[PDB]
């Protein structure tokens, strides 16, 4: 969960 | 944005802050206040929506602000409201109050030429305080930026010619931030930040390719693993460069220095750099943020605030503290490095940053 967040 | 009066005795309301005596106020109410013969109230919370990634809630972005300005000027220009004080309001949560306050401040900076200390004085020491802005990542928050940070960053960006609402194209801004049209934003006259295209071309990929071809993108920098074939950018004459590093990490300074050298080469030739990671937010924010600090002297907090004002969610988790702790390094490079005159294979034949020593040898 450390990565870039997802646009949605 | 229509023209309006270029910004009377005071009125006194509870839970209201005075921005311009007798004319512009900032309220917070959990009900709908009724207009009087002396007061007209309006909120945009029913129409202008921040789209959160996780627990981020703001600040509102430049498209939100532009739409707020149109709505505000329509109220200011109504002859019905000629002798009324205008009260812009939000609901009473500390997050929605922060968004409304910061957006009114950004309005005064960008549309009415106010200075940071002018827009910040009304908000200082308000009780309860505004909720500080957090990042968009999935970890527990550990770094905050304030309205003061955002206001100073937006003001500095305007002073450096990076924001211009007179030329701002709301319809283009809103279209291309959509996932189906490529999820990108033009951040400055020099930089685009975008999510990685994906290829098993689909509609978002063709949108990016056509926009990039028509808007002088001359370098695409890829920061994440390969999800598409770079040949499609080369097909339209755009150089493609990998500077890949792991999702959720901060780049080694050698990567940043190569990026800044690559970007400087492209800018001096008169082109734009489009940078993507997987989301176009975190790794992309590290590198573009470093270049903005190097070029224009933003503080790290201002840089994060300005970036998120154009593209919400940029600079994720520990990358915030990383940018904060290295901002002096990026600024210092203006005096300790030069653009080399030998091309470098590491950045596809562009010119990297080299110390003053190796520059004298050349």
């Amino acid at each position: 969960e450390l990565g870039s967040p997802l646009k949605k | 944005i229509p023209t309006t009066e270029n910004l009377r005795r005071s009125v006194y309301l509870d839970n209201t802050i005075e921005f311009l005596r007798g004319r512009v106020y900032l309220g917070a109410y959990d009900y709908t206040p009724e207009d009087t013969d002396e007061l007209v109230f309006f909120t945009v919370e029913d129409a202008i929506f921040y789209n959160s990634f996780h627990l981020d809630f703001g600040p509102m972005n430049i498209g939100h602000l532009y739409r707020f300005a149109v709505i505000f000027h329509e109220i200011l220009n109504d002859p019905e409201n000629a002798n009324k004080a205008v009260v812009f309001y939000s609901s009473a949560s500390t997050r929605q109050r922060a968004n409304a306050a910061c957006m009114l401040c950004c309005y005064m900076i960008l549309v009415q030429a106010w200075t940071p200390h002018q827009v910040l004085q009304p908000l200082a020491q308000v009780d309860p305080p505004f909720m500080p802005f957090r990042d968009a990542g999935y970890s527990n928050a550990d770094f905050e930026i304030t309205i003061q940070d955002v206001v100073y960053g937006v003001w500095r960006a305007k002073e450096k010619g990076l924001i211009d609402l007179h030329s701002f194209n709301l319809e283009s801004y809103e279209k291309y931030e959509h996932v189906e049209f490529g999820d990108f934003n033009v951040l400055t006259p020099d930089f685009i930040a975008f999510a990685s295209p994906q290829e098993d071309l689909n509609q978002p990929f063709k949108s990016v390719l056509n926009f990039f071809a028509n808007n002088n993108v001359q370098l695409v920098v890829r920061l994440n693993s390969h999800l598409y074939n770079k040949k499609h950018f080369e097909d339209i004459g755009i150089q493609h460069l990998d500077l890949i590093f792991e999702d959720g990490t901060c780049p080694d300074l050698s990567i940043v220095k190569n990026f800044v050298g690559a970007a400087e080469t492209i800018i001096k030739r008169g082109g734009k750099i489009a940078v993507h990671s997987k989301a176009g937010l975190g790794r992309t924010g590290c590198l573009i943020g470093a270049h903005l600090i190097y070029t224009y002297g933003f503080t790290a907090n201002e840089c994060i605030g300005f970036l998120r004002f154009i593209r919400p969610g940029m600079v994720v988790g520990p990358q915030q503290h990383w940018l904060y702790l290295h901002q002096n390094d990026f600024r210092e490079w203006k005096y300790t490095t030069r653009i080399s005159l030998k091309p470098s294979e590491a950045i596809g034949g562009l010119y990297p940053l080299i110390s003053l020593e190796e520059y004298r040898l050349q």
